[PDB]
């Protein structure tokens, strides 16, 4: 971990990994692919598209 | 001077000015081992990014 940090030598602006960070476990924060899951639900099953629509 | 000090814990202020300082030898291998033991790694440490 601490090695190769080093030849990162650029993490300024906190993070800034050069990974798009493909791991999480829950939160409506930080957004896995549930993301686009949890959009057709809201958008289908229960706010645009309802039952009988 | 102790001995098993493994967690940083060096002792500064209990040494001696007459008697026997046979130790300062035995000091640079207490603080050696110290250091290897807290750090047991050690190439090219600039992973500082001091900002």
């Amino acid at each position: 971990t601490f090695k190769i940090m080093s030849e990162k030598l650029k993490f300024t602006g906190d993070a800034m990994d050069v990974g798009g960070l493909m791991i999480k476990n829950v939160t409506p924060g930080t957004g896995d692919k549930d993301v686009v899951t949890k959009g057709q639900m809201e958008a289908f099953m229960k706010n645009w598209m309802e039952n009988k629509l | 001077e102790t001995n098993a000090v493994v967690i940083t814990d060096l002792n500064p202020l209990y040494p001696r000015d007459r008697d026997y300082i046979y130790e300062g030898a035995a000091q640079i291998r207490l603080i050696k081992q110290t250091l290897q033991n807290t750090f047991p790694n050690v190439t090219e440490p600039v992973d500082i990014d001091s900002d």
